[PDB]
């Protein structure tokens, strides 16, 4: 009521397009259906809620790198999340899609925001699971970057998973072949599969042996730092993987362009 | 081909 819903928005995702008619502020409404949810949280009140609701609260402390909750409803058989929707937006599946292999000046700046993003997450408590291109948001005005759909989340802790619902062609050769992983380094993991992405164009596998292969065929021109970088994210070791901090140390990530300079120079 | 992915 609060809200004016319109049309449907991204393949068996539940998500419209609406209008909070207070401000006349442009939202997206995302539908869960309660039969369908696998993993359970429970609110500080005690109110039994869909992991997502739980994630989503505690990553929207006012950074604009995660796209905040604005609202959620119970219902009968759903819940109903309102989220924040920039405009103009486009994904950067889509993207990619459409502009082919990104530049490395615009890749950088475009992963430097996805690992901000992400780190300020793990610093919440909160493990994304299913970072991928279809999950982040382009701010094509201001040159933000925001990551998305929580669906496939969990809390984050040290220890061991042995649970998964997030996108195969991203998870690590660890998942594959011995049904567990390490939050931290499963995320570097898809970090490399993004980079790759960007890139080159596309993802670099997809088949199991592929994953667990570790063999990474460059298609295009990608600079050597670049390489290393992506080489050394998806190596197949866990262990063997560099922390954020290692990343971000990286020679290729040196000099990242401010999300303004982007829109500039990469989307206007 | 390049496509989306399910979760
Ligand atoms: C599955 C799932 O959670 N999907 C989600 C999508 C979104 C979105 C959007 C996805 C595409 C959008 C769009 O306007 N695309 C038009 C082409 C301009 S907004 C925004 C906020 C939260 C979520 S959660």
């Amino acid at each position: 009521s609060q809200y004016q819903v319109g049309p449907l928005l991204g393949g068996f995702g539940s998500v419209y397009s609406g209008i909070r008619v207070s401000d006349n502020l442009p939202v997206a409404i995302k539908h869960v259906e309660k039969d369908r949810i696998s993993d359970w949280g429970e609110l500080p009140n005690g109110t039994r809620v869909p992991m997502e609701v739980v994630l989503l609260k505690k990553v929207s402390s006012g950074f604009s790198g995660v796209i905040r909750l604005l609202d959620w409803f119970e219902r009968p058989d759903s819940f109903v999340l309102i989220l924040e929707r920039p405009e103009p937006v486009q994904d950067l599946f889509d993207f990619i899609t459409e502009r082919g292999a990104l530049q490395e000046e615009l890749a950088r700046s475009f992963f430097w925001q996805v690992l901000e993003a992400v780190r300020h997450c793990h610093n919440c408590g909160v493990l994304h699971r299913d970072i991928k291109d279809e999950n982040i948001l382009i701010d094509l005005n201001r040159g933000e970057l925001k990551l998305i759909d929580f669906g496939s989340g969990a809390l984050l802790k040290d220890t061991v998973y042995t649970d998964f619902d997030g996108t195969r062609v991203y998870s690590p050769p660890e998942w594959i072949r011995y049904h567990r992983y390490h939050g931290r380094s499963a995320a570097v993991w898809s970090l490399g599969i993004l980079l790759y992405d960007m890139v080159c164009g596309d993802i670099p596998f997809e088949h199991d042996e592929e994953i667990i292969g570790g063999q990474v065929f460059f298609r295009q021109r990608v600079s050597s730092e670049c390489q290393h970088l992506i080489r050394w994210c998806l190596a197949l070791r866990p262990s063997d993987r560099p922390t954020f901090e290692e990343i971000q140390n990286h020679p290729w990530m040196q000099d990242v362009l401010l999300p303004q300079e982007t829109a500039e120079i990469h989307l206007h | 081909k390049r496509r989306r992915h399910p979760s």
